[PDB]
């Protein structure tokens, strides 16, 4: 079964930083892209960022460019968030979202209310 | 979500209440099914030209 | 004119 | 059994005549699909364009038959009904351009994950920008303040062919160009030359827009064309 | 407590897999090594179903196995006597957007649906002899993604609501609903008693439903995404899945774990229908890549390939004599099979 | 005067061997679109239409070359399929050019319209001046094998035949200009595709007649005379053979319909 189970999330000091992270069961990490989706207190669910299936290409939402860094270790079947200079404005639910399907490039449905292969999130208090 | 976290453990608790025979039953089951079959089955052992109803 | 017309032609009037 | 045969092959006969009829009533139609977030303005576009499951708007142009799909009463999960467009013209695309922490940025996902879907790489893509006076009303005012939820408008300076409007301020054109530009830098990515995409600045209530997806779709179809060749 | 039915809801799911565990005493592999492989399946196209115009989006064999419904996207039910190639019937659909298709048990009837979520029975027997919309089944609240007869009255449907419904066609109503899928349920499947149905999901998930109580009674996990097709395998007890993840796999109902699995390194694209054969000795499966392979389902070894369709194999269909295999294809044909 | 002799066999050697290599490379390239259910489309029939009309131009120029340089019914009725089986691949060119020009600059093609018409346009057409000029040889001069010219009557053939070179030309170059704007509304790459893309348009719309279409009967002792003859004859008989490389042999699809019949035959 898909299982994504999150890490790392607390109460933190504006301007601090904090590691999100995401362990993956059920499937085999390296074929599929990987995304960090965060719904913040009332509002719907927003796309952070994402990760290929071999790690080179990476990519952020507008408001988090140069802040939070994405990750995958392979080897051990994790992603991480590694946010810096934190506001706010940046708590929220953060779950670690997955492609629906592997070596494909569209990444379909990762910010979608009941969205399957997607983790119960770990709330960021700022 | 209270009500479906609610469903969710109540469907969980009913799947953990049936009982599993031994795969080797189900796999053994499956092969006598595929030996009483297999003469029935014109994809896996060919018909004719004159049976074949697609000639 | 027409390549293999005026060519044909011309055999014809040799 | 030859009398069987027979009336067999009499009802297959009636039956391709009008499968001819209808072939050639289903070629000579264009199947546009229009997608776009709910305040996109893609209703008030649809009522322009007009005056269950999906709603169907069978409009004519200069004497040619457009079919244009208004999917509603459908999940946000279009992962799967989305195939269901491979063999649409084009895909009409309605995004709220002066608009969830970011909705532009959601939008540009989903016309990202619209065109590197293996389905629809062959499927062009029309692309409407339909917030455009809500863009100059929000940018004069001072109120956007692009360069934080997207800081590449720190540094993007309007290219030198991006003609703007007449009596149109330099910030609204700047923004719309921006606007155009991202949406470019997905579509230009791994395009190849199987699809095509025809970003339009767009109003709600613009009368030119059925006109636009005319001298779209048409142009598709001259591409499509000059695809057999093997000239494109 | 949400947080108390987490825990047990965590604690129940480790038991089922202890239990699974436990159960697999023995693999597949293991007991069908005295088995001798099955060879190379042959099969050759014997006839070419032309017709349709758009993409090919379903078929259905009858129960005579002579003649097969074919839904297509241009707004078109295509009734075929497969032997000669003749089409029977051509209804026109009120909405161009069928996704799936259904023939009746009798023969007397068709269904199809669609992006419309709506289920449209056309009645082949008419007094007229023409072929009429008999019944229009409204109410579910996402794309028709399958259905099935069960008889002349009850149809149950599968749709992208992510629930799946038994519909009374004498009057139109619901006579039951199955809930419990988290992603929309992309194909079902009735069992040989028709007393049971497995529905396979985008939840990586197929579910094993009861149709006289309503409840799923059992959830076979182990696909890691899209479950496009579902089949039972002939006997009742066991059923096959294909998903996105490029793997065919093989689940049984008593065990409540899976049995096998067919995949290959050089297959990376889905697979968007399963079928199997009389026996159900083959596993015969269609994927994105045009071709439609053909598994030894105890070896797991491939025994055939259906290479020949132009774009995406999108239906498959094995007769109930079992003597030929039918293909769609987004090219818009249908192929038979030897 | 053997010069003038042995320039005539060296023209006849050169298009010999041309119109050999052209009429197999074109037999071949006919039966490989034949022979493939999915390749049968509208610019696929009008391809099949255009390499048979290749075929029998070379056939019928064999046939006369045989029956006439090796004043009977027989002669006559060489040199009239000759020069018909000559127009109609000029015409068939000519319903290349249009049914391109169509599929573009009409908004949008409707098949059952013009079909029909392009086929009995470019069959007819030809047949119906060769015609009227066999009508008019027969009723006023009736000599010989109708291979000596008489007087204008000449020219009910070869100035219906130089007006679809005309037309074909003023085709060309606007179809030359649209992939450009389509090249330009989406560098080194875009020029060089549009090159390429002329280039290969080159030998469909037998665009190189436009060089020597408005040269007069020359003398035959002359170098005007030479470059024209030896050139139109290397590049006449040629033209089927690139027609048949290009569009069968080079084509995408039917390679790809080659590489996978041959998979499946493995």
């Amino acid at each position: 079964q898909v299982q994504l189970q999150e890490s790392g999330g607390g109460l933190v000091q504006p301007g601090g930083s904090l590691r999100l992270s995401c362990a993956a069961s059920g499937f085999t990490f390296s074929n599929y892209k990987m995304n960090w989706v965060r719904q913040a207190p009332g509002k719907g669910l927003e796309w952070v960022s994402d990760i290929s299936q071999s790690g080179a290409s990476i990519s952020y939402t507008g408001s988090v460019k140069g802040r939070f860094t994405i990750s995958r270790d392979n080897a051990k079947n994790t992603l991480y968030l590694q946010m810096n200079s934190l506001k706010p404005e940046d708590t929220a639910v953060y779950y670690c979202a997955r492609c629906p399907a592997p070596f494909t490039r569209d990444c379909f449905d990762v910010t979608s209310t009941t969205y399957a292969y997607r983790g119960q999130g770990t709330q960021v208090t700022v | 979500s209270i009500a479906q976290a609610r469903k969710l453990v109540e469907q969980l608790k009913m799947e953990a209440n049936i009982d599993r025979i031994k795969v080797s039953k189900a796999a053994a089951d499956l092969m006598a099914y595929c030996e009483a079959h297999a003469k029935e089955d014109p994809l896996l052992t060919p018909v004719p030209a004159s049976e074949n109803p697609f000639r | 004119a027409v390549a293999e017309i005026q060519l044909m032609h011309q055999r014809a009037k040799w | 059994q030859r009398n069987e045969e027979k009336a067999q092959r009499e009802a297959n006969k009636k039956i391709e005549k009008q499968l001819q009829k209808d072939k050639q009533v289903y070629r000579a139609t264009h199947r546009l699909l229009l997608l776009g977030a709910g305040e996109s303005g893609k209703n008030t576009i649809v009522k322009q364009m007009r005056i269950s499951g999906i709603f169907e708007t069978k409009f004519q142009v200069d004497k040619v038959n457009f079919h244009m799909f208004d999917v509603g009463a459908q999940r946000d999960e279009r992962r799967k009904w989305i195939q269901c467009f491979n063999d649409v013209t084009a895909i009409i695309f309605v995004v709220a351009s002066s608009s969830q922490t970011n909705r532009l940025q959601a939008a540009l996902k989903l016309f990202d994950s619209i065109w590197n879907n293996k389905w629809l790489r062959d499927t062009s893509v029309i692309l409407f920008l339909n917030k455009q006076d809500l863009l100059a009303e929000k940018v004069l005012a001072g109120k956007s303040k692009i360069e934080d939820y997207f800081p590449e408008f720190a540094r993007y300076t309007t290219p030198e062919d991006a003609t703007p409007e007449p009596g149109e301020d330099p910030r609204v054109t700047r923004a719309k160009y921006f606007i155009r530009d991202e949406f470019l830098r997905i579509s230009t990515a791994s395009g190849d030359g199987r699809h095509y995409c025809y970003p339009h600045f767009t109003c709600a209530v613009d009368t030119e827009n059925i006109r636009r997806v005319f001298n779209d779709c048409r142009d598709i179809i001259q591409r499509m064309h000059l695809r057999q060749y093997e000239l494109l | 407590e949400l947080d108390q039915l987490r825990q047990e809801a965590e604690q129940l799911k480790n038991q089922i897999r202890d239990a699974r565990k436990a159960c697999a005493d023995a693999t597949l592999s293991q007991i069908t090594n005295n088995i001798d492989p099955v060879g190379r399946i042959q099969m050759r196209t014997r006839r070419t179903l032309r017709g349709h115009l758009a993409k090919i989006y379903a078929m259905h064999w009858g129960t005579d196995s002579r003649l097969l419904v074919s839904a297509s996207q241009d707004g078109k039910l295509i009734i075929w006597d497969s032997y000669t190639t003749n089409k029977v019937h051509a209804i026109p659909l009120r909405s161009s957007w069928v996704m799936t298709c259904a023939y009746a048990p009798s023969g007397n009837y068709v269904a199809c649906g669609g992006l419309d979520n709506i289920c449209s029975i056309y009645n082949l027997k008419t007094r007229e002899g023409n072929v009429r919309v008999s019944r229009e089944l409204a109410g579910h609240t996402g794309y028709l993604s399958c259905c099935r007869f069960l008889d002349d009255n009850q149809i149950v449907t599968s749709s992208g609501d992510t629930t799946c419904a038994l519909w009374d066609i004498e009057t139109g109503q619901q006579t039951t609903t199955f809930t419990g899928h988290t992603g929309d349920v992309m194909s079902l499947s009735l069992a040989p008693d028709t007393r049971l149905f497995v529905s396979g999901a985008c939840d990586a998930s197929a579910k094993l439903w009861d149709v006289r109580e309503g409840m799923c009674r059992q959830t076979f996990t182990g696909h890691e995404s899209d479950i496009n097709a579902i089949c039972f395998f002939p006997n009742g007890n066991a059923f096959a899945t294909g998903s996105d993840d490029a793997t065919c796999r093989l689940f049984d109902l008593r065990a409540d774990q899976e049995l096998m699995t067919y995949s290959h390194d050089n297959i990376i694209c889905g697979i968007t229908s399963v079928s199997f054969s009389k026996s159900g000795r083959l596993l015969l499966a269609g994927y994105d890549d045009f071709n439609c392979n053909v598994w030894d389902a105890l070896k797991a070894d491939r025994a055939g390939v259906l290479a020949g369709h132009d774009n995406r194999v999108s239906c498959l269909g094995v007769t109930d004599d079992g003597m030929a295999v039918a293909t769609g294809s987004w090219d818009s044909f249908l192929k038979i099979w030897n | 005067e053997t010069r003038e002799r042995e320039v005539f066999d060296r023209l006849g050697m050169i298009y010999t061997v041309g119109y050999s290599v052209s009429l197999a490379s074109l037999t071949v390239a006919v039966l490989i679109l034949a022979y493939f259910r999915r390749l049968h489309c509208t610019r696929n029939y009008i391809h099949m239409h255009l390499f048979l009309s290749f075929m029998l131009r070379a056939v019928s120029i064999f046939v006369k070359d045989a029956v006439l340089y090796s004043g009977y019914a027989g002669c006559r009725v060489a040199v009239t399929f000759f020069l018909y089986f000559l127009a109609t691949n000029y015409y068939w060119i000519l319903v290349e050019g249009l049914y391109l020009h169509s599929l573009i600059f009409m908004a949008f093609f409707s098949e059952k319209k013009y079909l029909w018409g392009f086929t009995v346009f470019g069959w007819g057409l030809p047949a119906v001046f060769v015609a009227v000029w066999v009508s008019v040889r027969a009723t006023l001069a009736n000599t010989g094998c109708w291979d000596l010219s008489s007087g204008n009557k000449k020219w009910i053939i070869q100035v219906p035949i130089l007006a679809s070179i005309v037309l074909n030309f003023i085709l060309f170059i606007n179809i030359v200009r649209v992939l450009a704007t389509k090249l330009r509304e989406t560098t080194r790459q875009q020029y060089r595709k549009l090159l390429k893309s002329t280039l290969v348009l080159m030998p469909l719309f037998g665009v190189h007649y436009i060089v020597f279409m408005a040269t007069p009967y020359t003398e035959v002792s002359g170098t005007l005379w030479q470059v024209q003859m030896h050139y139109e004859m290397l590049f006449n008989s040629f033209q089927g053979f690139f027609v048949a490389i290009i569009y069968c042999f080079c084509n995408g699809e039917v390679q790809a319909e080659i590489k996978k019949s041959w998979s499946r035959w493995t």
